[PDB]
C-alpha cells in the first residue's frame, strides 16, 4: 500500500475539503442563535476530525525515511511499475462507474435545504446539550443552584436576586464559611459553569484555556495573587494573613499548611481550584450572567399572562339515456359506473385493465360483463385448463423408442430419450 | 413510445404511406401517423412510425438520421437568444457544442417540443454568458448554413 | 472507471519520482509496447492526470510530512479558523472582482450598442 504517496495525498485532500467546508460555513450569514450554535458545533467537529486526520497522517513517516532511498532511485522504475500494471490487469467485466472518489467527501461535508447539518453531524442536536431555559447560550439556568443554596443554608430569607448578588462577587467576602459544606455546592456550580462556558463557544480551544487557567492558578494564585498595601498577603487555602513575603514563603512549607489542618494544600486544593475556575467563568461570562439577571428581573416584574407569553415563545334525457341506474364493479375499486352505455364500455377502458392486471389476468372479450373477483379467477382457471389442454405439447405428448433395446420400450417420453442417449 | 420512432423534417412530397415505404427497409413498420394542422389541414413536418420491435426503431433512428428526404432534413428519434428553423437531427449537447465555437454557454440549452409528439417543435432558446456572445451569434450564427436548414438567431427580449 | 483512475494514479505516482522533465518512468514505458493514452495532452483525462501529478509533487514537499511535522494546522484551531477566514475573504474578493468584470462587460455592451455604425471612414 502507498502509505506515503496515496494516503498522505488523501489526508491532504480531506484536510483541504474540511478547510473549504469551514470557509463556506464561515462565509455564510447567520439569522438565528440556535442555527449559529449548531454551525459552530459542526465546525468544531470538522476541526476535530481534521486534527485527528492530521495526527494520523503525521505518524506515517517512519517507513518513509527508509523507502525514500528506493523511491527516488532512477536505476529502478518501470519493472515494478510493469509488475503493478500486470497486477492491475485483471478482468474488467465489472461495468460500473464510480464518480464518488472525490465527490463523496464533498457531499459528506455539505448540508441540505431541509436540514442544515453535515453527514457526520446528522445526529447532532442542540436540545441534547442545552436546556430550554438557557436559550442555546443566551442565558444560564440558576434555579437549581438557588434551590441547592437555599437547602444548604436552611433558610427561606434568600430570593433569586439575593443569590444573584451573592454570586456576582469575585474577590469579596464569602456569604458562608470556606470550611463548611458550601464548598461541595460551589464545586458543582463551578462544574456547571465550566460546561456552560464550553457550550457557549465550541469553536474555542478548551484545552488551551484550561492549561492557561491551570498555569494562572499554579504560578500566580498559589504565590500571592492579591497583594495589599495581615493585609499585605492573603492565602486562599489557609485563610490567614502574612507580615511579609519572606514570612509567607516560610509558612508555605509549614506543617499545618501542608497537611496539618482541615483546609490545607493537600485536601483543600481541589476546592480552591474549583473556586478559581468559578471565578474565571464569572469573569469570562459576566455578560451572560447580566443577561440572565435581566431576564430574571423581567420575568419577576411581568404578570402571569406576560410570563405565559414569554414561556410560550333535460332531466328527461337523465332517465331516457339510462342515467339514475348505477352499476358497480369490484375489479374496479368498487367504482360505481352510470347508465349501461358507459358501464359496458368500462371493461375496455384503462381503469378496468389496471384492476385486472392486479390479479394477473389479461383483458379479453371473455372477461366482459364480469365484475366480481372470484368469478374472474375461476373463469381464468377454466380458460387456462381449456387452452392448455387443446394445444400440442410435444414434450409430454410424443412416442419415442430409444435404441437401448431398439426393439422394445416405446413408452419413452421426449425427456427420457435424451437421458438414455446422453 | 419505445417501439415508435418520431420523424422530423418532412416536406410536402412526403406522405403517410411514403414514410412507411421508406422505413420498410429498416424494419417492420406497422403503422404511420401524421398529425394534421387546424389552419392549413396538412402535416406540420413531424410524424410517427410505430414498428413491431424496438430494435427496428433503433436501427431506423441510427440509419435515417440527418437524411435529405424531399429536400428536407428528415431525422428519426426515440419518441436571451431564440433560434428558429432548426434541424431536428441535432440534440441539446450538439447545440451546446455548436454554440461553444462562438461564445461560452451559461448552462445546458433547451429546445421546444410539441405537446403531441414531443420530438421537435421548430424553435429553441439558448442563453449566453455575456452580450458579446449574443452579438456574435446575431452577426455570424444568425444566417449560418446548418445541416440542410437555414436557422435564424434573434434576441428574445430587448429594451429600447 | 476505477481501473482507469487507478492507472492514472499509478502513472502520477511513477512520474513524480523523476529527476528530469523527459527522463521519467512513463516515457520509457511508451516505447516498451505499453499502451497509455493518458500521456498525450489531447485527451480530457490528461487535465486530471496533471492535477494528480501536481498533488503527488505536493505530497513530496518537506512540510508535507516527509521530514517535518505540521504544528499550526494540527495543534491550533485558531490558525485553522484564521485560514478559513482568509479563504472566505479571498472568495469574497474574487466574487467582487467577478461582479466588477460583469459590470465592465455590461458597460462595454451598452457603449457598443449605442455608437453610430454609419459614420464610415476609409483612410
Ligand atoms: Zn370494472
Amino acid at each position: 500500500m502507498e502509505t506515503i504517496l496515496e494516503q498522505q495525498r488523501r489526508y491532504h485532500e480531506e484536510k483541504e475539503r474540511l478547510m473549504d467546508v469551514m470557509a463556506k460555513e464561515m462565509l455564510t450569514k447567520k439569522s438565528t442563535l440556535r442555527d449559529q450554535i449548531n454551525s459552530d458545533h459542526r465546525t468544531r467537529a470538522m476541526q476535530d476530525r481534521y486534527m485527528e486526520v492530521s495526527g494520523n497522517l503525521r505518524d506515517l513517516y517512519d517507513d518513509k525515511d527508509g523507502l525514500r532511498k528506493e523511491e527516488l532511485n532512477a536505476i529502478s522504475g518501470p519493472n515494478e511499475f510493469a509488475e503493478f500494471y500486470n497486477r492491475l490487469k485483471q478482468i474488467k467485466e465489472f461495468h460500473r462507474k464510480h464518480p464518488n472518489e472525490i465527490c463523496v467527501p464533498m457531499s459528506v461535508e455539505f448540508e441540505e435545504l431541509l436540514k442544515a447539518r453535515e453527514n457526520p453531524s446528522e445526529e447532532a442536536q442542540n436540545l441534547v446539550e442545552f436546556t430550554d431555559e438557557e436559550g442555546y447560550g443566551r442565558y444560564l439556568d440558576l434555579h437549581d443552584c438557588y434551590l441547592k443554596y437555599i437547602n444548604l443554608k436552611a433558610s427561606e430569607k434568600l430570593d433569586y436576586i439575593t443569590y444573584l448578588s451573592i454570586f456576582d462577587q469575585l474577590f469579596d467576602i464569602p456569604k458562608e464559611r470556606k470550611n463548611a459544606e458550601y464548598k461541595r455546592y460551589l464545586e458543582m456550580l463551578l462544574e456547571y459553569l465550566q460546561d456552560y462556558t464550553d457550550r457557549v463557544k465550541p469553536l474555542q480551544d478548551q484545552n488551551e484555556l484550561f492549561g492557561k487557567i491551570q498555569a494562572e492558578f499554579e504560578k500566580k494564585w498559589e504565590n500571592g495573587t492579591f497583594p495589599g498595601w495581615e493585609e499585605r498577603a492573603q492565602r486562599l487555602f489557609s485563610t490567614k494573613g502574612k507580615s511579609l513575603e519572606s514570612l509567607d514563603t516560610s509558612l508555605f512549607a509549614k506543617n499545618p499548611k501542608s497537611k496539618g489542618t482541615k483546609r490545607d494544600t493537600e485536601r483543600n486544593k481541589d476546592i480552591a481550584f474549583l473556586e478559581a475556575q468559578i471565578y474565571e467563568y464569572v469573569e469570562i461570562l459576566g455578560e451572560q450572567r447580566h443577561l440572565t439577571h435581566e431576564n430574571v428581573q423581567r420575568k419577576q416584574a411581568r404578570t402571569g399572562e406576560e410570563r405565559e407569553e414569554e414561556e410560550e415563545e333535460p332531466y328527461w334525457l337523465y332517465k331516457l339515456h339510462g342515467l339514475n341506474i348505477n352499476y358497480n364493479c369490484e375489479i374496479c375499486g368498487n367504482y360505481t359506473y352510470r347508465g349501461p352505455k358507459a358501464f359496458q364500455r368500462h371493461f375496455a377502458e384503462w381503469r378496468h385493465a389496471h384492476g385486472m392486471r392486479c390479479l394477473g389476468i389479461p383483458n379479453t372479450a371473455h372477461f366482459a360483463n364480469v365484475t366480481q373477483i372470484e368469478d374472474a379467477v375461476s373463469l381464468w382457471a377454466k380458460l387456462k385448463l381449456q387452452k392448455a389442454s387443446e394445444r400440442w405439447q410435444p414434450d409430454t405428448e410424443e412416442e419415442y423408442e430409444d435404441s437401448s433395446g431398439n426393439v422394445v420400450n416405446k413408452k419413452t417420453y421426449e425427456d427420457l430419450k435424451r437421458q438414455g442417449l446422453l | 413510445q419505445d417501439a415508435t420512432v418520431y420523424v422530423g423534417g418532412l416536406d410536402e412530397k412526403v406522405s403517410e404511406p411514403l414514410l412507411w415505404e421508406l422505413f420498410l427497409q429498416a424494419g417492420p413498420v406497422v403503422n404511420t401517423h401524421m398529425p394534421k394542422d387546424r389552419v392549413t389541414g396538412q402535416h406540420q413536418g413531424y410524424g410517427f412510425v410505430e414498428f413491431l420491435s424496438e430494435e427496428d426503431a433503433d436501427y431506423a433512428i441510427k440509419i435515417m438520421n440527418m437524411i435529405k428526404l424531399y429536400g428536407k432534413p428528415i431525422r428519426v428519434n426515440k419518441a436571451n437568444i431564440f433560434i428558429g428553423n432548426l434541424d431536428p437531427e441535432i440534440d441539446e449537447k450538439l447545440l451546446y457544442d455548436t454554440f461553444s465555437a462562438f461564445g461560452v454557454i451559461l448552462q445546458t440549452p433547451k429546445i421546444m417540443r410539441d405537446p403531441d409528439t414531443g420530438n421537435s417543435k421548430g424553435y429553441a432558446f439558448i442563453n449566453f454568458a455575456s452580450f458579446d456572445a449574443s452579438d456574435a451569434a446575431i452577426e455570424a450564427m444568425n444566417g449560418q448554413y446548418l445541416c440542410n436548414r437555414p436557422i435564424t438567431v434573434s434576441y428574445a427580449f430587448k429594451k429600447d | 472507471s476505477a481501473f482507469d483512475l487507478d492507472v492514472v494514479k499509478l502513472t502520477a505516482q511513477f512520474v513524480a519520482r523523476n529527476g528530469r522533465q523527459f527522463l521519467t518512468q512513463l516515457m520509457q514505458k511508451e516505447q516498451r509496447n505499453y499502451q497509455f493514452d493518458f500521456l498525450r495532452p489531447q485527451h480530457s483525462l490528461f487535465n486530471y492526470f496533471t492535477k494528480l501529478v501536481e498533488q503527488y509533487t505536493k505530497i513530496l514537499i518537506p512540510p508535507k510530512g516527509l521530514f517535518s511535522k505540521l504544528k499550526k494546522e494540527a495543534e491550533n484551531p485558531r490558525e485553522v479558523l484564521d485560514q478559513v477566514c482568509y479563504r472566505v475573504e479571498w472568495a469574497k474578493f474574487q466574487e467582487r472582482e467577478r461582479k466588477k468584470e460583469e459590470e465592465e462587460k455590461e458597460k462595454e455592451r451598452v457603449a457598443y450598442a449605442q455608437i453610430d455604425w454609419h459614420d464610415f471612414v476609409v483612410v
